[PDB]
């Protein structure tokens, strides 16, 4: 569930 | 001394 | 069953001055009001709380109900209310959740915390009444501090009135402290008076640390009534400003 | 490269707001001012820093500059600074630290600090791109105490945001809470107002620890703002004074 | 023995001063006053308290006496005082306890506390006096942060002090900071002036730990007095309201 | 680099 953006 | 339980006091 | 209090803070007090001692009681709820009765663990002190219906700036009660309630976690719960909030508890009329909804002042924001209740099965109800030989009128923040002074001496206080003034003396392996308080007579004091009811001198040893217990509920009341009698439980009463009350009863050493 | 800041408070405020959650970031320094960016240990969430130069009262940098540093370490000296000192960075020459000057307003006493930088050669990003569906500004401190609140009810905060008002959601063991807040009449105040910017009703769980996290941030702003679309991360956002923002990303 | 002094937070304040630097100590009492002398466990430093006779509401003394307390012990029963109570000391006993009364100013309250002594051998090697290369007097608030914020550097302080002003410095895993006072050139009649007296100029080192327990004394004065030479012991030294003072005696490294 | 103890300052 990572951020990226 | 002695630490009594409140449950000689209550009243059943 | 609902009940609304615009003084939201009085209950977030109340839950302060019960949820470390006691973190399981029952709730009877009455057309009368709210009563609350739990002992704590060790059944050394008791817990006896009285809300009058006619305390609330509403209320409504269909039936006795005895609701099962965690006091640890509704703590939490009104630890998310906001000190001047409007504090309104709700009973779904069947045994199952007890809602509590905080109105902010401004009613623009509106919290609703719905808390799972528990089955308790609820009994005894009396500690036995007593006319007794000492009744102790005095500031709360005066007991508070006298307690707490008194708990870095021993873990035992020993009360002992007479008719001009009481005196609190305690022991240790730091040495000893005695805190003596004289009667306000004459003198104007009303709040802050010692005002002492003496029918037979008593001399009562109580553990201190449940008293640092008792002194929680400091900021429910001014003033902190104290009837002791020889041989029988100590009553330390919070007056509820014009809703009622809050005891605690203590088992003697 | 030279920057000072007159009102020092802002820079120390930065550092609190950051250190927490992101121990070791890179500064990104040009002309165009300071871009910090990081993600956390976990990668769920992402904090981006930006402070234009002009809001500095003096701004040099010759050279296009990339200072990795430990933010905890920053704050621990950051806190060695008054409330009130005029703050100066300065990092003339990589000389592999980073010098904090703090001045007395009235400068009859000055400090300067010197910190080891760290290494840290892979860059940047730096994406603060999109149109929300949702765009919720509201107190900061309002925020903050629904976080706080509703951390004792559960883990997760379930975000239902529609025309009339915004809605916080939480569920444990002990039952559940919802914080509704209604759209206020008219803005005015410091801002004590909600106001919802929205093309459609929106609705999003988030881990309440790290909103909590990005609280911290609420001395540098009176209101912050929560922009959301679906199947992208949460923006909560801080500006800070006129020259900049700090944006927190939250993946959902 | 017997000495009263009306405003009690002094003395819970020189007891905060001491009592997690050193353990336990004697007290001098003479008819000129109260002296205590001892250095900390480990003979780092050196406390020198003073109390003169006359800056007491009420001071008796029989004969020069010794008493040897637990200074621990005593701050606790001193919690149990009210910071504005007056305090009064007796130990006029040949089975020796400490009888520490405070009395609540205009109210009912009177407690009292009895505090087992001990048996400590005085010695009072004393330090030298002499005038000093350096004095800088400052803000005590702006030494306890100073102290307070190297130690989040380092763990020793490099005082350098020169004509113009004073600088502390420290270096650690951080990195390193440094902190310059010059002598102020400001108008106010309040206490925040930054005075040196310079003979010649000095730069030494010292431990911050100890500085950061002497420090704790900064409620007791608004200055503060640095006193240094070239490879001598440093002197931080508070007024104690204006009936005394306590000295701190610090060796370089 | 090393702590000094103070009892060499005091009056011996």
């Amino acid at each position: 569930a990572g951020a990226g953006a | 001394a002695f630490q009594a339980k409140l449950d000689t006091f209550l009243w059943s | 069953f609902e009940a609304r209090l615009v003084q939201g803070s009085i209950l977030k007090k109340v839950l302060e001055a019960l949820k470390d001692l006691i973190n399981e009681a029952c709730w009877d709820i009455s057309s009368s009001g709210v009563n609350l009765q739990s002992m704590d663990s060790s059944h050394v002190s008791l817990v006896q709380l009285t809300l009058r219906s006619e305390g609330f700036d509403t209320y409504r009660c269909d039936r006795n109900l005895a609701m099962g309630v965690n006091l640890t976690s509704m703590s939490k719960i009104l630890k998310c209310a906001g000190n001047e909030d409007i504090i309104t508890l709700r009973a779904e009329d069947n045994a199952d959740t007890l809602a509590l909804v905080f109105e902010a002042p401004n009613q623009e924001k509106v919290s609703d915390y719905e808390m799972k209740l528990m089955d308790l099965d609820v009994e005894q109800l009396g500690i036995p009444e007593q006319e007794y030989s000492c009744v102790v009128k005095m500031p709360s923040g005066e007991f508070a501090r006298i307690c707490r002074d008194l708990s870095h001496i021993g873990d035992a206080v020993v009360i002992s009135c007479a008719k001009d003034g009481v005196k609190f003396s305690a022991s240790g392996e730091l040495g000893n402290g005695n805190i003596k308080l004289s009667q306000t007579s004459n003198v104007d004091k009303e709040e802050e008076a010692v005002t002492i009811e003496m029918n037979e001198p008593v001399q009562l040893t109580f553990a201190l640390r449940y008293l640092n217990f008792f002194t929680k509920a400091t900021p429910l009341s001014s003033t902190v009534t104290l009837s002791m009698s020889a041989d029988v439980p100590l009553v330390v009463e919070y007056k509820i400003a014009d809703m009622g009350h809050l005891k605690y009863y203590l088992a003697p050493k």
